[PDB]
């Protein structure tokens, strides 16, 4: 599009020794008017890629169609589909950061900003980013909009270099992205409570989360 | 109006020896006051002994790179597999940049490698496509603070010629540091690739904010 | 870039000036204004640089085409209206231009001078007098031209224009090039 | 009840609206050489090209006096603000030094800003004409 | 407003009910999508039972208030305690006569023994309305048609609270400048009550 | 008087005529018993690091300190000005000046010149009324917090604030919070950079001012 | 005719200080001293003009009451106030301010932008209309703790590079202050 | 949105009930302050038992909805009745591969054998929400308190026609875009029922 | 001011044999919202005038205060302002749109359109309209913005002429200024059903009915 | 309007062009003032500012002169001058003017000149000019402090030629002045 019109806030995403964690709430904001809630912005792909997406809503719609429409002529006609030639995250984040530049090069862009988080085939981690501009980059924690200023400095505490992904478990990662939740709760204006979590994890695969909540919310402090 | 453009903030040095090329740059990706990755490379190895790299707005930088590998690959293909020299590989590049004259690359481009006579060879490019071969170019943020540094120890007119690499490669890292301690934009890491007959080699040292 | 034109009972008269670009210091002889459109037939032109130039070799470039097919010159008249359709047609889809143009020739058929001027947007006027460029040589054209006159009386009218001009021109108004086309065809006056 | 102040620009203008400095040979016009602005300042000049701000610096404290006053009378009566400013101008009145600048004790304290500074104390801001004591008394006079 | 200047996003509600008047609001402070402040005070008190809710440009509305204050402190030393009617008075005259500079909106809820408790609303512009009960703010726009069908004259105290309660939920669950707390002050004649919710008491209403 | 409006139009016409006219982390938490102020201390001149070692910690009085942000020349010049003023109301009275009354100078100040002063400042500090924090804008809006940020690294320091903010904080638990909250932005700000720099003001007790508290 | 912009470098020495200033050769220079005070402006010609006579004013009058001249850090913050004084008509210029104290010998210098705010450095300063390239020259040149000869190598040799590097009537001032003698030197490149 | 166009200010609402549906609607048509239309029918008809109400550009809509009809028509000749999901989805690609270009909104409410009622919303931009209930239009914005607390899954027929009746004569009464009369479908198994209620009745609830 | 905020739509005005009629609803609207109803724009200056007010509240406010001043003002020490020293519809005209003109030439404006209606003590009828740019004029039917276009048509209808209105019953001008509202009802989108009224009499003197409703709508033809 | 100057070794030689005046036809030296009986001023830029401003600087010196019974400085003069134009300007928009001051100080026994632009930058030059869009080319190969004033005239007379060469007639041409130990005098001849 030319504007946004209905949108979501953000998406953070952290790696840690065996896996990546991803998050994002589940909110469709129509200007100042917090307009629809439930809307999952976490999209499946596989049972190795978790894409978060960011930004205009009937974009991302548009988005997900793709990553469908991808899945499906995977298995168009290799029976290997569910076998070594399934789709890894890499091959998503290619396309999709190509679609991206290709389309701000045709001065129609779609107007998100987008994470791929995933495990490839040979246990590794994978987490990239690419937004409208089609500009990419990588690190160990990764985040969009007001999250990229709030939940960064948070996250970069745990994992600050790469020698600390081999020392970071599943837990403490994932208690820290809770937490980061909890602060973008606090001090996002277009922000939501309700929540979704992804785990993608080497050994045990995916795990989703829906219908999270932000709990223990200091207001006493009033006077 | 939709903008399409942006501003990435790096900072890279390509330097030519006497049978040598040395191309750096600083690792930080950064949004105009954020940190969006405090690793990401943008020097890289394209084959037949040519490192280059492609400073200013990224997502430009990353399309004119994989165009000129994909040129590459099919220069290999249609000659049977002759290795492309660097001044064939900066007309290219040249051709590349001036087919967007119009709506051009937001980037400075450098390139090295060894010519045909073994010594190094280092080219720059404009954004449209004008380019020449220099000795020493430094582009990008603080380059203001790097070109100095170099000229203070180095008789470009010890003489450049009779330096070795790992000379060069410490005066590189010196300018550096010096320039991230003076630059708010220079820092978190540098990436040295070293150009020589046996091929290319890769050295990464830390800089400061980690 | 100042044209001037006058006809007189026999011929016609064309004064035209040189070009100095834009802070290019060149020294040539030629004329750059003026292009033979035919044998009796002769065209001048003032205007933006590129495309006045670009136009008056497509219309001398036409115009030599039918000469050959047909073996046979067209009219002064049948000329004038060929580059008053193609100006027109030039500006049809795009920003109009500043050129204007000083048609002279001689109608052998009718054994008669005449001169048209065609402005930028396409309007043909048939005159015995025309100007343009600098910006009172009408008022002293008025007052001193009669339909009879010969060539050389022409010549000192055109003299006591080019002498009335000269005094405001600042100081590098070189040699003006004068063409005169009669029955006998195209020539150049040295003065 | 201003806050900001309102009503700053002129609704006329003349060439004699500067009484002080008219010319003797030609009393509608204004003295140029006795204005000692530079020579070359047109009237007209001074009424475009004003920064936003300087109109509401200027009559700032006024203003806020003038709200003062206004809600005396509303609370008080008449003879409160009829005092204030009696005692303002008794004050204003018998001060002549024409070798200062700086604002009396009792004003300031009838101000209420014995222990307050402003820029305008900070900063309170050669000739060949008009710069004697004569021209302060004829001013101060009336003469 | 001015460039740059900080604006008033809030959700205000004032309802007068049998024994005297309620004025509450959210406490929410933003900066466009950034909270610059969780909890703060949106009650200003004005006398010992006059407050009042601003809109509007905030150093404008803070400095009128201050004014208002000290005007009612100087009402006060002469004839005793105001009327509401008279802080309303005040409030629209330094509203209205600066309304080609400044941007203000003021709620204004009172108590005293003769008019038993009244609302005033000044909205853009200067004008006033005395109203049973006022909306006002970014959120208000959301519950115009539920406080209109949920208002009775002479309501008890708890039904008066849980009516506020639940307007004021509401214009917090839809309105993304309206934020955590529910801050109320309740003025009859026995005294100043103050009151205040938490999101896990109202986010389940 | 006061502040010049003199060769503004010729200012104006130079602008017109192509001619160039030539041209931070804070934190404030509240404890049990007082209240911190902490800063960065880098000073840059652009992108250019101008000094690695700067005070950006001001004293209005001895016991009432504040940062700023924007305009640096504004903020100093306001900053002594109040300092001033308080210092002969303080005379004029005999007692110890309160923060309120800085609170009300300054945004009184600030309102007056209609945000063309571009001050915006956190200020802290202990009366013998108790501890008091406050947030004070260029156009004259003034707000309390129990913790506010500012700059342009207040974002991570804000974060920082609240993961681990409670209600009882000691005099050290509160130090190190806000030392911590001076580092986040440091690290994630390019702003930001160098030392730390604080001032404890605890009720009853001088002023403790540790310039680089944390190098 | 043209005497607007131009560059002014100011650096510590050991026990000394230095000061230089670009200039035409061939008597606009655009440093000046109030006793052992020195300041250097660049920027507008006339506003150069202008803050040189009103601070040569203050200084004699500061001097007739004081019975005492002025101190480099007394000097800095009247120029910080005089350059605030016009907060909305502000000169068009970049000053710096270089001495050595009477009493304490300590040297000084700072730099201002153009409504007073003070940037005290301990190593250089840098005024002029690039002040990056230059900068990037002093930042590779200086040391601290030299001796008035190694300063006035170092100053000079930076001067010298930022002339070549971008002319024909090239030339320099430098002022080598020491507490008891000052040295004022040319140089014709 | 181009100059001297034609805009759908209304009041829109579709609320799934236990039987199947109900779609209502004021039947005010504005220019400017001007009532170019003051008895409009704004429950456009796709299909037999598919309908939906429009909101933007009046032409743009107008354009997009008979080119939906003469699909679900072809649809129909090749596979039969098509359900709601089919509609919504044909409408959402008409709304947006066009959004660069037309400003349309669309509400559209069904019944199926399978589904057993369904309300789709397609907002400006494109996107499609699945809901047990929508409302749109400039009036809706002051009912989103009040239906968000009187809003129950699987309610009677007799209550969805109350509810609706209430929410529109709120919305009616706040906005002044809306009035005139409102307007009802109710789609179920037994067939398509049509309803109108008059200023007299609905203003005095 | 510069813009107005809160505004009310239309006043409609007629003159009838004996004495003059003058009717406005009762709104504030705030933009597109309907937002203030109970808001009177009718207001009795005197027991003989009537001043109807539209356009921005607050300046309509600082009017009304303003005729309440002028009220007080000429009874100040005036024991015959009752009969004989009372105001008249003419004095209170000629205060308003000097008062208007003024603040026009002032480039500070008062948003208002302003409708005099009243009789003067010799039984003249009186009615006249002044709005914000000082322009007034005469005629024996009156009415701002959307009245202006459709009241007016109605209205003209009734009285015609000057010789017009001595033909011209109580009971028939007050049909057709109720008309005249119902038709301005159906047709202004700023409008509503709630409505005052004020009956200017030479003989009876004064009828101020509030809260009037427009009533018989038709609307069944809907159906189809 | 274009005006030069030239300091000779004992005299200062200023050139003003003769009348320019929009599109008015004028048969008739309006850009000369005498400031003193040694110290002659040049101007030229808009009209009716610049007239104004010389009258008011020519005023001002007379007045000085008449108080003191002793003649001013030429550098006083230029430094009053730089003053009243930079006043002049404070709260105004900025007027086109250019200034020459040549004078001949008698008790240094010196020719002086002074060039003075619009914003008030006071430059002491041994040559100056304003309004040729150079002539400072010939100027610099041409020139020598030592030269006698019929050197200077010969100098202004190849700077003269120059100008008049991408001109047109409507340049009517240029007056002459010299200022030195005698006074003021016009160069009528030549």
């Amino acid at each position: 599009t030319q504007q946004p019109i209905v949108t979501g806030t953000s998406v953070i995403s952290m790696k840690y020794d065996n896996g990546v964690i991803i998050a994002a709430d589940n909110l469709g904001s129509y200007g100042s008017l917090l307009r629809f809630n439930g809307v999952e912005r976490l999209i499946p792909v596989g049972d190795n890629t978790v894409v978060g997406i960011s930004g205009d809503i009937s974009d991302m719609q548009h988005i997900e169609r793709l990553l469908k429409d991808l899945v499906t002529e995977n298995a168009y006609d290799n029976p290997l589909a569910d076998a070594e030639e399934a789709l890894e995250p890499s091959y998503i984040f290619e396309y999709l950061a190509t679609v991206m530049y290709q389309r701000r090069s045709k001065m129609n862009p779609l107007w998100n900003a987008i994470i791929v988080a995933g495990v490839q085939s040979n246990g590794d981690q994978f987490l990239r980013y690419v937004n409208l501009l089609g500009v990419t980059y990588s690190s160990p924690t990764l985040a969009t909009g007001f999250g990229a200023h709030m939940a960064n400095p948070l996250l970069r505490k745990v994992v600050d270099r790469e020698s600390d992904i081999p020392k970071t478990t599943v837990q403490v990662a994932e208690e820290a992205i809770v937490n980061a939740m909890r602060v973008l709760y606090y001090r996002d204006a277009r922000s939501s409570r309700n929540f979704s979590l992804a785990i993608i994890d080497k050994n045990t695969g995916l795990t989703f989360k829906k219908n999270l909540q932000v709990e223990n919310m200091k207001w006493d402090f009033a006077k | 109006q939709f903008n399409p453009y942006g501003d990435n903030g790096g900072t890279i040095l390509g330097i030519a020896g006497e049978d040598f090329a040395v191309l750096a740059g600083d690792t930080r990706n950064i949004t105009d006051y954020s940190i969006n990755s405090r690793y990401e490379p943008k020097v890289f190895d394209c084959g037949d002994n040519i490192v280059m790299s492609a400073n200013g707005f990224a997502a430009d930088g990353d399309a004119l790179v994989k165009r000129f590998k994909n040129s590459v690959k099919w220069y290999h293909f249609d000659h049977n597999d002759k290795k492309l020299s660097i001044n064939s590989a900066a007309r290219n590049i040249q051709h590349l940049l001036y087919g967007k004259r119009f709506f051009p690359y937001y980037v400075h481009t450098i390139i090295a490698g060894l010519d045909e006579d073994g010594k190094g060879a280092v080219y720059s490019f404009d954004p449209v496509g004008s380019y020449e071969r220099e000795q020493c170019r430094a582009g990008g943020a603080a380059a203001s603070l790097i070109m100095p540094f170099l000229d203070n120890q180095v008789n470009f007119k010890k003489p450049l010629k009779y330096l070795s690499v790992e000379e060069v490669i410490k005066l590189v890292r010196d300018s550096f540091t010096s320039a991230t301690e003076r630059h708010i934009q220079v820092g978190d890491g540098l990436e040295i690739l070293i150009v020589t007959k046996d091929g290319v080699r890769k050295e990464f040292y830390e800089l400061k904010r980690d | 870039d100042i044209i001037l034109g006058i006809r007189v009972q026999d011929s016609v008269i064309l004064a035209s000036s040189k070009a100095v670009t834009r802070g290019i210091s060149v020294l040539k002889d030629s004329d750059d204004k003026t292009r033979q459109l035919s044998p009796h037939t002769l065209m001048s032109f003032a205007g933006e640089a590129g495309d006045t130039v670009q136009f008056a070799e497509y219309i001398q470039a036409n115009i030599q085409l039918y000469s050959i097919r047909e073996d046979y010159e067209l009219s002064p008249q049948a000329v004038s209206s060929f580059v008053r359709q193609e100006l027109a047609k030039s500006i049809r889809s795009r920003r109009p231009y500043q050129v204007n143009v000083l048609i002279g020739g001689y109608d052998k058929k009718k054994n008669k001078p005449e001169l048209y001027q065609i402005d930028y947007l396409g309007t043909k006027v048939e005159l015995p007098y025309g100007a343009h460029g600098y910006s009172y040589t009408f008022f002293l054209l008025d007052h001193h031209y009669r339909p009879d006159m010969t060539t050389e009386e022409g010549l000192d009218l055109l003299k006591l224009c080019v002498q009335e001009l000269e005094k405001r021109m600042p100081m590098d108004f070189k040699g003006v090039i004068v063409k005169i086309v009669d029955k006998d065809g195209i020539r150049q006056v040295d003065d | 009840m201003n806050i900001v102040p309102q009503d700053t620009f002129k609704s006329q203008v003349s060439t004699d609206q500067d009484k002080s400095v008219l010319s003797s040979a030609v009393p509608s016009l204004p003295d140029t050489l006795r204005q000692q602005e530079g020579g070359a300042v047109p009237l007209s000049t001074q009424l475009n090209d004003r920064h936003p701000l300087e109109s509401t610096l200027k009559n700032w404290e006024t203003t806020q006096r003038q709200r003062q006053m206004e809600q005396y009378r509303q609370i008080f009566g008449i003879a409160e603000p009829m005092k204030r400013t009696m005692e303002m101008e008794i004050v204003n009145r018998t001060d002549f030094n024409p070798l200062s600048t700086n604002g009396s004790i009792h004003r300031d304290i009838l101000l209420n800003k014995e222990c307050s500074i402003d820029w305008e104390d900070v900063y309170p801001g050669s000739t060949m004409v008009g710069d004697d004591v004569h021209s302060k008394i004829e001013k101060q006079l009336g003469i | 407003l001015k460039k740059g200047e900080v604006s008033l996003g809030t959700s205000i509600m004032a309802v007068t009910f049998k024994d005297g008047v309620i004025l509450g609001a959210d406490s929410r402070t933003t900066t466009g999508a950034y909270i610059a402040n969780r909890v703060t005070d949106k009650l200003t008190r004005v006398h010992d039972k006059i407050w009042c809710c601003r809109s509007g440009s905030a150093a404008d509305t803070q400095a009128i208030a201050d004014i208002v204050q000290y005007h009612l402190e100087l009402y006060t030393s002469q004839y005793g305690t105001p009327s509401t009617e008279t802080a309303a008075s005040v409030f629209k005259e330094l509203c209205y006569e600066n309304k080609d500079n400044l941007t203000a909106g003021i709620i204004v809820a009172g108590y005293d023994d003769k008019n038993k408790g009244e609302v005033y609303t000044i909205p853009l512009g200067g004008s006033v309305h005395k109203l049973p009960y006022a909306i006002a703010g970014s959120g208000s726009t959301f519950i115009y048609g539920y406080c209109d069908k949920n208002f009775r004259e002479n309501m008890s105290k708890e039904e008066t609270v849980d009516f506020i309660k639940h307007s004021l939920s509401q214009a917090i669950k839809w309105d993304g400048s309206s934020g955590g707390v529910i801050r109320m002050v309740v003025l009859t004649a026995a005294g100043v009550e103050r009151l205040i919710f938490y999101p896990d008491e109202y986010e389940q209403l | 008087a006061g502040l010049s409006f003199d060769n503004y139009q010729r200012n104006n016409f130079l602008a017109e005529n192509s001619h160039t006219q030539p041209k931070t982390t804070i934190v404030g938490v509240k404890f049990n018993n007082g209240v911190v102020i902490a800063a960065d201390t880098r000073s840059t001149q652009g992108p250019i690091v101008a000094d690695k070692n700067c005070a950006k910690l001001h004293r209005i009085s001895p016991k009432i300190w504040c940062a700023g942000a924007g305009t640096a020349a504004d903020t100093e010049a306001v900053t002594q000005l109040i300092g001033s003023n308080i210092e002969l109301h303080s005379l004029y009275t005999s007692r110890e000046p309160r923060v309120v009354s800085a609170l009300q100078m300054l945004k009184q100040h600030l309102f007056k010149y209609q945000g063309h002063i571009g001050a915006y400042l956190i200020v802290a500090g202990v009366d013998p009324t108790g501890s008091h924090l406050f947030s004070i804008h260029a156009h004259g809006s003034t707000d309390v917090g129990y913790y506010l940020s500012l700059g342009s690294g207040s974002l991570a320091a804000m974060a920082v604030l609240e993961s681990h903010w409670k209600q009882d904080l000691t005099k050290e638990e509160a130090i190190k919070l806000a030392s911590d909250a001076i580092q986040a932005g440091i690290w994630n700000d390019l702003g930001s950079g160098s030392n730390v720099d604080v001032c404890v003001m605890e009720i009853g007790k001088d002023a403790e001012y540790l310039r680089n508290y944390t190098p | 005719s043209s005497i607007n912009g131009g560059i002014v470098v100011a650096m510590t020495g050991k026990d000394c200080v230095a000061i230089a200033c670009d200039l035409r050769l061939g008597k606009f220079e655009k440093i000046f001293h109030y006793g052992h005070v020195f300041l250097g402006i660049t920027g507008l010609a006339t506003d150069v003009t202008t803050l040189n006579e009103m601070f040569r004013y203050k200084t004699n009058l500061y001097k007739l009451k004081e019975e005492r001249a002025i101190e480099p850090e007394t000097f800095t913050q009247l120029v910080s106030s005089s350059l605030y004084e016009r907060r909305f008509g502000p000169y068009f210029v970049g000053p710096v301010v270089a001495g050595i104290n009477s009493k304490s010998g300590k040297p000084f210098i700072a730099g201002f932008d153009l409504i007073g705010c003070i940037d005290e450095a301990k190593d250089f300063i840098v005024s002029g209309t690039a002040s990056d390239q230059l900068f990037g020259m002093c930042e590779s040149l200086y040391e601290p703790n030299l001796e008035p000869e190694d300063l006035f190598e170092t100053i000079s040799q930076a001067l010298l590079n930022a002339a070549d590097r971008d002319l024909s009537g090239w030339g320099a001032v430098v002022y080598i202050i020491k507490k008891d003698e000052v040295v004022k030197r040319y140089l014709k490149m």
